[PDB]
């Protein structure tokens, strides 16, 4: 919707991608 | 290790502020908390400025408590590594190292120029004379004497480093009050196990075990599902009315993520490794640390005698007429050649009863014979009265060979010792008996029910020994092991290890001599012996500083305690989320769905206070569980199903009941103190 | 992978087995063993059909045993659009519909009990259901008796003749086949 | 009504176990690559004719075989539905489906979900419902049983690489398990009154004087495999409550038995193949306790149904709205829980017209992963991920290494088990979130408020968890809904099949240690309760907020 919704969606997607990468590559 | 020293805690408060994202990147479970803390801090700053509507104080308190949570997790982790570093450099014994004199030839009298640590290498020779700290590890060559090995053991008891014998290896710097003993530095300083342990604790090189990274994978999966559940509440509640504010979503997220185990996992690992370091065992890898508690078959091996039994407590009562000072001197001189923990504790208790300590062994040039399991009777040979000690039957055979008899007083004293419960040991000057000493049992019955508990865990304890088979059966009967193997060749030992590993069972082995190196190299767990060889020390992966082969069961206990602590805290952090829901969900939806107040199982004050109390509890539970993570769980040896039942009854019910009480008490405190 | 001929071969064989011969075998076995059950269970009166014994029909006459409401599309009992109204208990539209049905049934049944059965006011799962409980069927026998000049015991005997029960009472409910009961009423009147 | 429900559950479970134990004994032979008695001799010549040579292949080739068969079925079903009016057996001359609906009901039928956003009595033709729907109802079920066969073989094989032949397994399943049972079930349905014919639609002059059109078609042959394969793809719009499709309470009982048949049979076969039946007993107890609790809760919440019915002038407050008459409230509640927990899209009672609390428990069983007698094979390898998590947690409790059935479970299997656990609730939450922002997703609402959000959440979880049961009030024939749900079904089946086969390929490489006293007993009431607590806690901690904003809000409103 608005800019807040867009930046929330991108923040949640970035955190989800970071956690997926962490699960795939267990450092 | 009082677990809260003033200097350690203040340096911890100094060093916990290193919470930059470059160091929080490697932990995703708490990088989520850090990102949420920064996001809510920006939101609170925006509300204070006036860019968005709000109250700018509830969000600020939530931000401060989330920062307090991440600071508490870093507090726990850095406390564990600080305690590990303190223990490591406390057991470090290089210290001054400002006097390392050289020797030209291996003979008394050479160029003794004292230069401080002038690049000592493997194969060099140095000298110490009445007070000089040992420069580097090696083997004594000629004229060895009594040294005060404390920097590697923790006891101020005198231990002789006999030249050309079992007591050849010297470990680290120590105190020497006699003189004229030559050693040969067979290794360079830096590749020793002490230096490797120092280099491993001095830095961030603390690479996690495979089971640890599996646990982090589970924590990351829980983090992903909780992040999705909290992030999808904005459309779900935004359609039904006003949208749920972002700070409540972030606070519910942080209350949902397994923050307890996610911040205490590194603390658990480092605390367990430091606990095993405090058990006089130095390891080289956390994988080996966990594999120690992961064994199924246990090998208790030494090239010489075995005599599995501690019997540390003693009484030292002749009731004869000869004074206890000379009794203790006799026992100390007889047991100075004994590397067993029984003789070591006899010397320790004699020292702490009367200050004998150094005895000037080179005064009479005594020849030393070690303990023999085939005779169970040994001593030294100062003069014609060859003073000796041993078991009752062996000393009776000795005194009948020498032409003597047992006095009725010492017979009654042996009877009293046997009735009270001990193994009667008596020292004899070689021509006339002095008095029996007691070896009081360790805790309840000692090694026998400890092995019974280990077999109740389904852990095989195979007796390995090098003496004859007839005495090995008696030693096995005294210890409590199910089966034995005597005079085993190294090829047969390696074949037995490969046969036990062929079915998949992990193996743990003790080893001293250089002939045990091929077995210890391919063994899953290889605890070396300081009474053995440096070659075997480097071949193995763990070093025992007490020179006791019975410490393997304690190492197994520590390795199991680490895993039990990990699982218990993981299940506690998972089960806390039920009360987190019962505190947050009826209060998060206050203006969207006003009918969602019947789910408030706890009569909480306000929606603005329920989430705040939940976040306060989520912050405080890490501090309240720091002592649990440092100590480990209460280890009760039982059947595996019984341990599962006990751990469930404690920790699952704790996760299902303790957060209810904690959140209720925190909300009650907030209401009676007027913060909310 | 590199194996594609076995994949296509077994897919063609499994298609030709699961569709085709298996429906053909089931069809020939059904039409050989159970006619009037494999064909639609139609009730026939000679070169015509009055509907099946299973689907159910929209009955609104005064002398007919009324069934459950249906709430299908474009017609009350329309087999071309199955599935009843998916109104929740929280929907006020369902409350309005139930209130209207209760008012209509109470107006149409002056000499019966004011407690309307749930069967006659709640729409069925499918809109096609010629089944009501015998209590709901006996709830309507004063109106049918008044509109058809029949006896209460005669209507009860007709219902009990046209009521079907399961093998055990707890895997289902006793039901009354509405369509053939009304057809039996028509034949009894004629 | 308290004793009738208990007797119903008791006799259902008793007849189910009695019927399913011999089927488990039969399925153990197919798992152990042993031909069935009498099927040999013709099996070899059939394999020689079809071109399969019993090539023992690994997990990658097995997965590629299953996936290639599924995409071939998807392509042929999509083309069959697009070019429907060119095909024969179309007495009503129905036009070809639109692209969105055709793709939706092609991916839906291939991915063993059988979501139906249409009305089959006036949407699809006889040839379509004969050779594209029944074929995929057989093939998706056979694919699920083949994947669970691979998983059980991986658990039971010692230090190998191969995992059997996928084509041989599929042929064995759908020729000696599915068809011989579905034939008897279809013939019994025909005898009870279900339809099996190819006549055109019969024009009916009713008693009153109006006209209605009765739809015919091969209904019973489709319905037999629809029940047996836990499929739920109905011939008509009323998915399993049509009198031409579920005519008798005896037919309903056979339907429930067929729905739980192959899950229970596969649990028994898993117990038998290891040689230790206690593992299958453990799995069956862990499923059955949750199943009985859920059935009791739903029965009580439906008996204490509509509160407005008692005060609005009716006789009792029982919830009979959206329920049939030949099947009672208790029977409809039991069927709802059976189909919804078993990943079967069959509905007798319209789940949208349920009580909020009585419809929350089916959707809870749906959102915890189809593990309580779930799916057809798919429930069994969805159950062995919670089992792997349980043995991991219990191993950390007891201090030993995490292992199950004598096989060590390492970091790679933790990665794959975590991903397979993650994939379906992620799909439910993101799909519901996407549907609750778009106006095209929020315009399909029928009931207003928390029940409408429950409708959207139920539809998304039905697509993602491969169930097919629907809150039928949602108008999901929109292109956005069709594409979103088709994507959800596709990736929610093939993001569980792939990690489970990777787990199988990891498990074949290891060998089982001997069960010493140090290994915890995986059977027993302790581990049954631990596994139940694990699956309930994992499925609850990820969906309590959604349930609170949906059916709990509707119940407390
Ligand atoms: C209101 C709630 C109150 C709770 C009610 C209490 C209900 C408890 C369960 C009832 C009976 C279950 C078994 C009891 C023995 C336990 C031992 C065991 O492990 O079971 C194996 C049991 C005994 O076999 P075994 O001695 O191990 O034989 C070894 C063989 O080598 C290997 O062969 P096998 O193991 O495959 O089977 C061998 C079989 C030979 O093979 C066969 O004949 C075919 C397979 C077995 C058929 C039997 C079916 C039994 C299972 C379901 C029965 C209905 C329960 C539903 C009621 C629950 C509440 C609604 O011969 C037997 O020994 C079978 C006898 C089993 C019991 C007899 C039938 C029970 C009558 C109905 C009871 C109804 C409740 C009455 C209580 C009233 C209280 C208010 O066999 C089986 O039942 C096979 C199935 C495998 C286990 C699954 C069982 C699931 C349980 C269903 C209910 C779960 C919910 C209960 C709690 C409610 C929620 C909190
Ligand atoms: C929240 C955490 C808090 C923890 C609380 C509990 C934790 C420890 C449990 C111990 C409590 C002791 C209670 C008294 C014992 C008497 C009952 C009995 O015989 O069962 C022995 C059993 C211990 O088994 P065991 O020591 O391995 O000995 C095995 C022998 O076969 C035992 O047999 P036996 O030699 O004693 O006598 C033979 C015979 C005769 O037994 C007797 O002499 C006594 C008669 C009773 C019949 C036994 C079957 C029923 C037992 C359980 C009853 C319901 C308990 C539910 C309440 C939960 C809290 C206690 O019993 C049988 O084995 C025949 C049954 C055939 C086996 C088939 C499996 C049946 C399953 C039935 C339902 C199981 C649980 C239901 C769901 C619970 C979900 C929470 O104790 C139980 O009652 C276990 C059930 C309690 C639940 C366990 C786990 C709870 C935590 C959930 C997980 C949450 C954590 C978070 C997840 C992870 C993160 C995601
Ligand atoms: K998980
Ligand atoms: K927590
Ligand atoms: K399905
Ligand atoms: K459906
Ligand atoms: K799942
Ligand atoms: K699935
Ligand atoms: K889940």
């Amino acid at each position: 919707m608005s800019a807040g919704v867009i930046t929330g969606v991108l923040l949640v997607f970035l955190l989800l991608g970071y956690l997926v990468y962490a699960l795939i590559n267990a450092e | 290790a009082l677990f809260e020293p003033t200097l350690v805690v203040q340096a911890l408060k100094e060093a916990v502020k290193k919470l930059n994202p470059q160091a929080q990147w490697r932990n995703p479970v708490m990088f989520i908390v850090w990102i949420g803390s920064l996001l809510t801090t920006c939101i609170s700053i925006a509300m204070a400025s006036g860019a968005m509507p709000g109250n700018a104080l509830f969000s600020a308190a939530i931000s401060g408590w989330l920062w307090i949570t991440v600071l508490f997790a870093n507090f726990a982790e850095a406390l564990a590594e600080g305690r590990s570093k303190a223990q490591a450099n406390s057991l470090k014994g290089v210290k001054k190292t400002a006097f390392a004199r050289k020797l030209r030839e291996p003979k008394y009298g050479a160029a003794a120029d004292k230069v401080p640590a002038d690049q000592l290498r493997k194969g060099d020779i140095v000298l110490v004379e009445a007070g000089d700290i040992i420069p580097c590890d090696g083997e004594v060559i000629e004229g060895g004497a009594s040294v005060d090995e404390s920097a590697i053991t923790g006891e101020s008891a005198p231990v002789i480093r006999e030249s050309g014998g079992d007591f050849a290896s010297v470990t680290g710097g120590t105190r020497i009050l006699s003189d004229w003993l030559v050693i040969e530095c067979s290794v360079n300083p830096g590749e020793t196990f002490l230096d490797r342990m120092i280099a491993m604790v001095e830095g961030a090189q603390r690479r996690k075990t495979p089971n640890e990274i599996a646990l982090t994978i589970l924590l990351i999966a829980l983090t992903i599902v909780f992040l999705l559940a909290t992030a999808t509440l904005w459309p779900f509640s935004a359609w039904g009315g006003n949208a749920v504010s972002v700070t409540v979503l972030v606070a519910l997220l942080v209350c949902l993520i397994p923050t307890t185990i996610g911040g205490l996992l590194s603390a658990i690992g480092v605390a367990g490794m430091s606990r095993m370091l405090g058990a006089n065992v130095i390891a080289t890898s956390g994988r080996a640390v966990e594999a120690a508690g992961d064994v199924d078959v246990l090998l208790l091996n030494k090239t010489g005698t075995i005599t599995l039994g501690n019997r540390q407590a003693s009484e030292f009562i002749p009731a004869q007429g000869v004074d206890e000072k000379t009794l203790a001197d006799a026992a100390q001189l007889a047991s100075l050649a004994d590397e067993t923990p029984e003789g070591r504790s006899i010397v320790i208790l004699a020292k702490q009863r009367f200050n004998l300590r150094e005895r000037d062994v080179q005064s009479l040039h005594a020849t030393f014979v070690p303990f023999t399991a085939q005779s169970r009777m040994s001593g030294i040979n100062i003069d014609n009265r060859m003073i000796r000690k041993g078991s009752v039957d062996a000393i009776r055979r000795h005194v009948e060979a020498n032409g003597g008899h047992f006095p009725t007083d010492v017979d009654q004293k042996v009877d009293q010792v046997a009735r009270q419960g001990a193994t009667p040991l008596v020292v004899v000057e070689g021509s006339r008996v002095l008095g029996v000493i007691a070896l009081k049992d360790i805790v309840k019955g000692g090694i026998k029910e400890r092995f019974a508990q280990l077999r109740k865990m389904g852990i095989k304890t195979v007796m390995i020994t090098g003496d004859n088979r007839l005495t090995a059966a008696a030693i096995a009967a005294e210890a409590g092991v199910d089966d034995f193997l005597a005079e085993a060749t190294p090829e047969a030992k390696l074949a037995l290890i490969r046969q036990y590993q062929a079915e998949g069972r992990l193996v743990a082995m003790t080893g001293d001599g250089t002939n045990d190196a091929p077995a210890l190299a391919q063994a899953d767990v290889a605890v070396a012996m300081n009474s053995g060889t440096q070659a075997a020390k480097e071949a193995g992966n763990m070093v025992d500083l007490d020179s006791n082969p019975t410490k393997l069961i304690e190492v197994v206990h520590i390795g199991k305690q680490m895993l039990m602590t990990r699982g218990s805290l993981t299940t506690f952090s998972i089960a806390n989320d039920v009360a987190k829901y019962f505190a947050i969900i009826p209060a998060a939806f206050a203006a969207t769905y006003p009918q969602l107040n019947a789910l408030n199982i706890m009569c909480l004050h306000s929606p603005d206070s329920a989430i705040l109390s939940a976040v306060i509890f989520n912050a405080l539970i890490i501090v309240f569980l720091i002592p649990l993570a440092l100590k480990g769980v209460s280890y009760k040896p039982l059947t595996a199903s019984a341990m599962l039942r006990r751990n469930l009854w404690i920790y699952g019910l704790g996760g299902l009941l303790v957060p209810f009480i904690g959140i209720k008490v925190i909300d009650l405190l907030l209401t009676v103190c007027g913060l909310v | 992978m590199s194996g594609l001929r076995p994949a296509l071969s077994t897919f063609i064989f499994l298609l030709l087995i699961t569709g085709g011969v298996y429906p053909l075998l089931t069809t020939v076995l059904g039409q050989w063993w159970f006619p009037w059950q494999a064909n639609g269970s139609l009730i026939r009166e000679g070169d015509t059909v009055r509907g099946s014994a299973l689907i159910g029909q929209n009955f609104t006459g005064n002398g007919y045993f009324h069934g459950r409401p249906s709430a299908t599309a474009e017609m009350p009992y329309n087999p071309q659009a199955s599935g009843g109204s998916n109104l929740a208990v929280s929907n006020p539209e369902l409350d309005k519909l139930i209130a209207a049905r209760v008012a209509a049934l109470r107006a149409a049944n002056p000499d019966a009990s004011a407690s309307v059965p749930v069967e006659l006011v709640t729409a069925s799962a499918s809109g096609l259901d010629n089944n009501i409980t015998p209590q709901a069927a006996a709830w309507q026998i004063p109106r049918v008796a008044k509109a058809r000049n029949l006896s209460v015991e005669q209507l009860t005997q007709l219902i009990a003749k046209y009521s079907q029960q399961p093998l055990v009472k707890y895997i289902g409910q006793p039901v009354v086949n509405i369509v053939e009961l009304n057809l039996a009423l028509d034949k009894l009147d004629e | 009504m308290a004793a009738q429900g208990f007797l119903l559950i008791a006799t259902f479970l008793l007849v189910l176990m009695v019927l399913a134990r011999p089927l488990g004994s039969g399925l153990a032979r197919l798992i152990n690559d042993i031909p069935l008695p009498g099927t040999t001799g013709v099996e070899r010549v059939l394999f020689r004719a079809l071109g399969v040579s019993d090539r023992e292949m690994n997990w990658k080739q097995y997965l590629c075989a299953i996936l290639g068969l599924n995409m071939l079925g998807l392509a042929v079903l999509f083309f069959m539905l697009l070019g429907q009016h060119y095909l024969p057996l179309n007495p009503q001359q129905l036009p070809g489906l639109s692209w969105d609906l055709a793709l939706n009901t092609a991916v839906s039928f291939v991915t063993n979900t059988n979501w139906q956003s249409y009305s089959g009595e006036t949407t699809l033709s006889y040839f379509s419902q004969m050779a594209g729907l029944t074929v995929q109802n057989f093939l998706s079920a056979a694919s699920g049983i083949a994947v669970i066969f691979a998983l059980i073989r991986a658990f039971t094989r010692q230090s190998m690489s191969t995992l059997g032949n996928a084509w041989v397994d599929l042929l064995r399943i759908t020729l000696w398990v599915l068809v011989p049972v579905a034939l008897l079930i279809a013939l019994f349905f025909i005898q009870q009154g279900a339809l099996q014919n190819f006549l055109p639609y019969q024009a009916v002059n009713t008693v009153e004087g109006a006209q209605q059109l009765l739809p015919m078609g091969p209904v019973a042959s489709q319905e037999a495999i629809k029940m047996l394969g836990t499929n739920g793809g109905g011939f008509f719009n009323a998915n399993s409550s049509h009198p031409f499709e579920n005519p008798t309470a005896l037919t309903n009982f056979v339907q429930m038995l067929a729905i739980f048949l192959i899950p229970t049979a596969l649990c028994f076969a898993f117990g038998e193949v290891m040689g230790d039946r206690r593992q299958g007993r453990m799995l069956l107890w862990a499923m059955s306790v949750i199943f009985v609790i859920c059935v009791g809760v739903v029965m009580w919440a439906e008996v204490q149904g509509n509160p407005h019915l008692l005060a609005l002038g009716t006789d009792s407050s029982i919830n009979m709205e959206g329920k049939e008459s030949r099947f009672g409230v208790l029977v409809s509640s039991l069927f709802a829980v059976v189909t919804t927990a078993a990943s079967c899209g069959a509905v007798i009672a319209m789940h949208d017209s349920f009580t909020a609390l009585g419809g929350m428990v089916p959707m809870w069983l749906m959102q915890i992963g189809e593990v309580v007698f779930g799916g057809v094979g798919s429930g069994l390898y969805g159950m062995m991920l919670f089992v792997l998590l349980a043995v991991f947690i219990a191993g950390l409790m007891i201090g030993r290494t995490p292992e199950y059935l004598g096989k060590k479970i390492d970091v790679r299997e933790m990665k794959l088990t975590a991903l397979a656990i993650l994939v379906t609730p992620t799909l439910v939450l993101m799909g519901a979130a996407l549907a609750m922002m778009t106006d095209a997703g929020r315009s399909a609402m029928l009931n207003p408020g928390p029940h409408g959000f429950s409708e959207v959440l139920y539809a998304v979880s039905s697509a993602a968890n491969n169930n097919g049961s629907a809150f039928a009030g949602l108008s999901a024939n929109s292109p956005f809904w069709n594409c979103l749900l088709a994507f959800c079904m596709f990736v929610g089946r093939f993001g569980v099949i792939i990690p489970v086969m990777a787990i199988a390929g990891s498990l074949v490489s290891k060998k089982s240690q001997a069960a010493s006293s140090g290994t915890l007993p995986t059977h027993g009431p302790l581990f049954v309760g631990l596994l139940i607590g694990t699956v309930l806690l994992v499925g609850a901690l990820t969906f309590i907020p959604a349930l609170a904003l949906g059916p709990v809000a509707e119940y407390l409103s």
